[PDB]
C-alpha cells in the first residue's frame, strides 16, 4: 500500500496460480509464482520471494524488505517417593512398624542391640539408594540437550527434517554443498512420501503434530513463536536470506523500487509496520 | 543449655553439607569415569578428528578402506588421504610403535593383531572384524600348479599341521582401600592415649 | 501343509493365494502357481547387472503372473511393471524384548573386610575395658562408616545412571549405533536393497555392518530371520505385514522402532503383460470390494532394594530367638 | 627351484635375528616359512 502511494499506481494483486513458492524445476522453468515472473504472468511479484541465487538468474530481484534466515521450528509435589520402585514404600513402612514391634515386644540390652544394629544397617541402604537413584534421575533429565544444532537433526534419524515442499528452503538446502546440509538434502529427498510438507500453517501444524521441524523462515518463526507458545525456535540462522521485491528483468520501476524502499526503510515506517503486523522448588 | 546448643545445631549443618557434597563429587567422578567407551566401533574413530586413524602405508587395507564405497569408510579414506604425511605408516612394527607412542590406531591385519596383541599387554585389539580376508597363495595368472597350490592346501588343512604351526609360531575394592588405613592407624593412636591415661591413674 | 498329495496350483495357501483366486475370478484368468526356483525374492546383480529369482524369471518372461508379496520398488520398476499396491507396506525392525544385588555396587572383598572391621574396632572398644580413647576410637569409626556409605552412595549412583542412560534401542538411530544385535535381513533383499541402496546415512552403515558380516548377517528366508533372531540377537530388518503376522504369534519377539520406509507389495508382470493394467483395475476393484481387507483378517491375522528387606526381616527373625534364648 | 618371494612380516615370517644370515631359504624361519 505505501509502496503504491510511493509509486502512484494502483495495484491488481491476485494470488499465484500454483501458489507455491516457486522453485527451478529440471524442466528449465521456475515453478509457482517464480513461474508466474518467469511467464511474465505478472510484473509485480509482491509477495515474501527469497531473493535466492536461482531466484536471482530466472527474474530480477530489488532491494530486501527485510533480512531472513532459515530456522528450526521444533516442539518443546507428587515426586517425594518417586524415583524410590513405587511399591517398596508400603513394605519400608511395614518393616518399620514391624522393626518397632519386635522392639515392644522385646520389652516384655543386646537383644535390642541386635534389631538396633539391624536396622541402622536397612536404614542406611535403603536411604543411600534413593539418594543414588535421585541423583540418577535427576542426572539424565539434566544431560539432555535433545536437538539444538541442525546438523544433529539431520543425523537423527528418529526426528523427522522437514521444509515447505518445493520451497526456496528447499532450493537452498537442496543445491547445497556443505556436508551435513548435503545429507540433510539427501534425507529430504529420501523418505519425502513421510518428509516433505506443502503449507506454512501446515507446517506449523506438523510441528504441533510429531516430531518433524518445519525449517521454516525468520520471520515465520517469529510471527509463529510469537503467535503460539509450545513451538520453540531451535538452531540458529542457518543462512542469510531476504525477502526481496522480486520483478521481471529490467522493470518499470526496478532501480526506482529499490530506491523509494531505501526511502521507505529511511521512512521507517516499515519497521512500524513490522511491529504493527509482525508482532528445584 | 542454649549456647551450646547454638553450636550444636550449625555443627551439624555444616557437616551434614561437607558430607553431602562429598558424596555427590564422588557421584560425578565415578559416573563420568564410567560413561567413557571411548572409540570402539571404528566409524566413531573416523568421525574422531582428534584419535588418528592409520593404515599400513599403500597397503592391501589402504586398498580396502581407500577404495570402498560405504560411506563411513569412504569418510576413513577421505581422512587416511587428507594428511596422510601426518597420518600414513609403512612399517607393521612402526604400525605397533606409532600405536604405542601416541592417539594414532594401526589397522592392521586380524592375524597380526592377533600376534601383536598376545606378545604386548597394552594394547587393546579394538573394533570386531571389519571386513573379511584371507592371506591366499599368490601366483601368476595360469600358474604351472595353481590348482596343485589349492589341492595340496586343501591337504595340509586336512594334514591340519597348518594349524599346529598356528599355535606354534601364531602363539570398588582398591580404590577405597586407604580407608582401612586410615582406621588401624587412628585405632592404634588411641589405644596409645588409653595406655597413657592408665599411666597416668 | 496336510494329509494328502496336492501340487502346483493346489500346493498353497494363504492370502497371496486368495489373491490369485479372486483375481481370477474378476479376470478370468486361470493360472498354476509355481514357486522361486532360485529360492529367494531376487534382486538386480551385484556385477551382471540382470535380475536374479522370480525378477529373473519375469525378467526373462517365463512367468506371467508375479503375485507374490513383491516390493514394488523404483529400481524394481525398470526391470519390470508392476500393478497397484496390494498391501501397504515398510520396512521395520524385529527384535526380542538378587539378594547380592543390595551388596552390588561395592566389590565383595570390601564389604566382607567392612564386616570384619566391625568386629575388629567392637574387639578395641572391649579391651578399652582394661573416655577419651572411647571418643577417638568412636570418631574414626564414624569417619570410616561415612567414607564407605558415602562411596557406595557414589557406586550406586553411577552404575545407575549409566544403566538407566543405556536401555532400550527404540529406534532405526539406536540400532544404528549400537553394534550388539545383529542387524539385517534375508538374502536378495528388496528390503535389503532399500536399505542397501539408500542415502539416509543412518541405514547406508546399517548396510555397511550388514554386508560386511554378509555371511553370517544376511539370513537367506524370513522364517530363517525368524528363527535367528528368536534364538540370538540377530534382529531383522523386514517387511511390515510380515512382521504384524509374525509378532501376534511369537510373544518373545517385538516390533521395535516406526515405520522406515513406505512400500506396497502387489502384483508384478514383464514389460508388456497386457493383463498387468485390467489387473491393476480389478484390483482397484477388489480394494472396493473388502475382500483385501477380508483376507488380511483371514490369513493376517523391588529389584535390590527387596534384597536388603529380606535381609533385615532375616535379622529380625534372628534376634527375636535371641530374646527367647534370654528369656530362657 | 621356484622363485618363492616375500617381503617379511613379524610373525608371518619370523625373521629370527640369525646375523649369520644364510641363503634363501636358510636365511630366515617362521609360521609362513616353515608353511612353505
Amino acid at each position: 500500500r505505501e509502496l503504491a502511494e510511493l509509486l502512484r499506481f494502483r495495484y491488481r494483486l491476485r494470488l499465484v496460480e500454483d501458489g507455491l513458492y516457486g522453485a527451478p524445476e529440471p524442466n528449465g522453468s521456475w515453478t509457482g509464482m517464480v513461474g508466474e515472473l518467469i511467464n511474465r504472468k505478472a510484473d509485480l511479484a509482491v509477495a515474501a520471494f527469497t531473493i535466492t541465487a536461482e531466484r536471482e538468474k530466472v527474474i530480477d530481484f530489488s532491494k530486501p524488505f527485510m533480512t531472513l534466515g532459515i530456522s528450526i521450528l521444533y516442539r518443546v509435589y507428587f515426586s517425594f517417593l518417586d524415583p524410590f520402585s513405587p511399591a517398596v514404600w508400603l513394605f519400608m513402612l511395614l518393616a518399620y512398624l514391624a522393626v518397632s514391634v519386635v522392639l515392644f515386644l522385646a520389652a516384655r540390652a543386646l537383644s535390642t542391640r541386635i534389631v538396633s544394629g539391624v536396622w541402622w544397617a536397612f536404614t542406611l541402604i535403603i536411604i543411600s539408594s534413593y539418594t543414588a537413584n535421585l541423583a540418577a534421575f535427576l542426572t539424565v533429565q539434566r544431560m539432555e540437550v535433545p536437538v539444538e544444532s541442525a546438523d544433529d537433526l539431520a543425523d537423527q534419524t528418529n526426528i523427522e527434517y522437514g521444509t515447505i515442499h518445493a520451497g526456496s528452503t528447499m532450493t537452498f538446502f537442496q543445491n547445497s554443498r556443505y556436508q551435513t546440509y548435503q545429507r540433510m538434502w539427501n534425507y529430504m529427498q529420501s523418505k519425502q512420501p513421510s518428509v516433505f510438507v506443502k503449507s506454512t500453517e501446515e507446517g506449523i501444524a506438523r510441528v504441533l503434530n510429531s516430531r518433524y521441524a518445519f525449517l521454516l523462515e525468520s520471520t515465520m518463526n517469529e510471527y509463529h513463536r510469537r503467535l503460539n507458545c509450545n513451538l520453540t525456535q531451535i538452531g540458529g540462522l542457518l543462512d542469510t536470506k531476504g525477502y526481496g521485491i522480486g520483478m521481471p528483468l529490467g522493470s518499470p520501476f526496478r532501480d526506482e523500487i529499490t530506491l523509494a524502499i531505501l526511502q521507505l526503510q529511511e521512512n521507517n515506517r516499515l519497521e512500524i509496520l513490522k511491529r504493527k503486523w509482525w508482532e528445584g522448588m | 543449655a542454649l549456647s551450646t546448643r547454638i553450636v550444636s545445631g550449625v555443627w551439624w549443618a555444616f557437616t551434614l553439607i561437607i558430607i553431602s557434597s562429598y558424596t555427590a563429587n564422588l557421584a560425578a567422578f565415578l559416573t563420568v569415569q564410567r560413561m567413557e567407551v571411548p572409540v570402539e566401533s571404528a566409524d566413531d574413530l573416523a568421525d574422531q578428528t582428534n584419535i588418528e586413524y592409520g593404515t599400513i602405508h599403500a597397503g592391501s587395507t589402504m586398498t580396502f578402506f581407500q577404495n570402498s564405497r560405504y560411506q563411513t569408510y569412504q569418510r576413513m579414506w577421505n581422512y587416511m588421504q587428507s594428511k596422510q604425511p601426518s597420518v600414513f605408516v609403512k612399517s607393521t612394527e612402526e604400525g605397533i610403535a606409532r600405536v604405542l607412542n601416541s592417539r594414532y590406531a594401526f589397522l592392521l591385519e586380524s592375524t597380526m593383531n592377533e600376534y601383536h596383541r598376545r606378545l604386548n599387554c597394552n594394547l587393546t585389539q579394538i573394533g570386531g572384524l571389519l571386513d573379511t580376508k584371507g592371506y591366499g597363495i599368490g601366483m601368476p595368472l595360469g600358474s604351472p600348479f595353481r590348482d596343485e597350490i589349492t589341492l595340496a592346501i586343501l591337504q595340509l588343512q586336512e594334514n591340519n599341521r597348518l594349524e599346529i604351526l598356528k599355535r606354534k609360531w601364531w602363539e570398588g575394592m582398591e580404590n577405597i582401600g586407604g580407608i582401612f588405613v586410615v582406621l588401624i592407624a587412628g585405632l592404634i593412636i588411641a589405644v596409645f592415649v588409653a595406655v597413657m591415661e592408665f599411666i597416668y591413674k | 501343509k496336510s494329509d494328502k498329495p496336492l501340487y502346483g496350483n493346489d500346493r498353497f495357501e494363504g492370502y497371496c493365494i486368495d489373491l490369485l483366486r479372486e483375481l481370477s475370478t474378476i479376470l478370468g484368468f486361470t493360472y498354476e502357481i509355481r514357486l522361486v526356483e532360485d529360492g529367494k525374492y531376487g534382486a538386480q546383480d551385484d556385477v551382471n547387472g540382470q535380475w536374479n529369482g522370480m525378477v529373473r524369471e519375469l525378467i526373462d518372461h517365463k512367468a506371467d503372473l508375479a503375485v507374490a508379496p513383491l516390493a514394488i520398488t523404483y529400481v524394481r520398476e525398470k526391470v519390470i511393471d508392476f500393478s497397484k499396491p496390494f498391501m501397504t507396506l515398510g520396512i521395520s525392525i524385529l527384535y526380542r524384548k538378587g539378594v547380592f544385588s543390595f551388596l552390588n555396587p561395592l566389590s565383595p572383598d570390601i564389604w566382607m573386610y567392612v564386616l570384619l572391621a566391625y568386629l575388629g574396632v567392637s574387639v578395641v572398644l572391649f579391651v578399652i575395658a582394661r573416655a577419651l580413647s572411647t571418643r577417638i576410637v568412636g570418631g574414626i569409626w564414624w569417619f570410616f562408616t561415612l567414607i564407605i556409605i558415602s562411596s557406595y552412595t557414589a557406586n550406586l549412583a553411577a552404575f545407575l545412571t549409566v544403566e538407566r542412560m543405556e536401555s532400550p534401542i527404540d529406534s532405526a538411530d539406536d540400532l544404528a549405533k549400537q553394534t550388539k544385535i545383529e542387524y539385517g535381513a534375508v538374502e536378495d533383499g528388496a528390503t535389503m536393497t532399500f536399505f542397501k541402496k539408500s542415502k539416509i546415512s543412518t541405514y547406508d552403515k546399517m548396510w555397511a555392518f550388514m554386508s560386511s558380516r554378509r555371511q553370517s548377517v544376511l539370513v537367506k528366508s524370513n522364517e530363517e530371520g525368524i528363527q535367528r533372531v528368536l534364538t540370538s540377537d540377530y534382529a531383522f530388518l523386514m517387511e511390515s505385514t510380515t512382521i504384524e503376522f509374525v509378532t501376534q504369534r511369537n510373544c518373545n519377539l517385538t516390533q521395535i522402532g516406526g515405520l522406515i520406509d513406505s512400500k506396497g507389495y502387489g502384483v508384478g508382470t514383464p514389460m508388456g503383460s497386457p493383463y498387468r493394467d485390467k489387473i491393476t483395475i480389478a484390483i482397484l476393484q477388489l480394494q472396493e470390494e473388502g475382500k483385501l481387507h477380508m483376507m488380511k483378517e483371514k490369513w493376517w491375522r523391588v529389584q535390590n532394594i527387596g534384597g536388603i528387606f529380606i535381609v533385615l526381616a532375616a535379622g529380625l527373625v534372628l534376634s527375636v530367638f535371641v530374646a527367647v534364648g534370654e528369656f530362657l | 627351484t621356484l622363485v618363492v618371494t616375500t617381503i617379511l612380516e613379524n610373525p608371518y615370517v619370523m625373521r629370527r635375528p640369525n646375523f649369520q644370515a644364510l641363503s634363501g631359504n636358510e636365511r630366515f624361519e617362521g609360521f609362513c616359512v616353515d608353511m612353505l
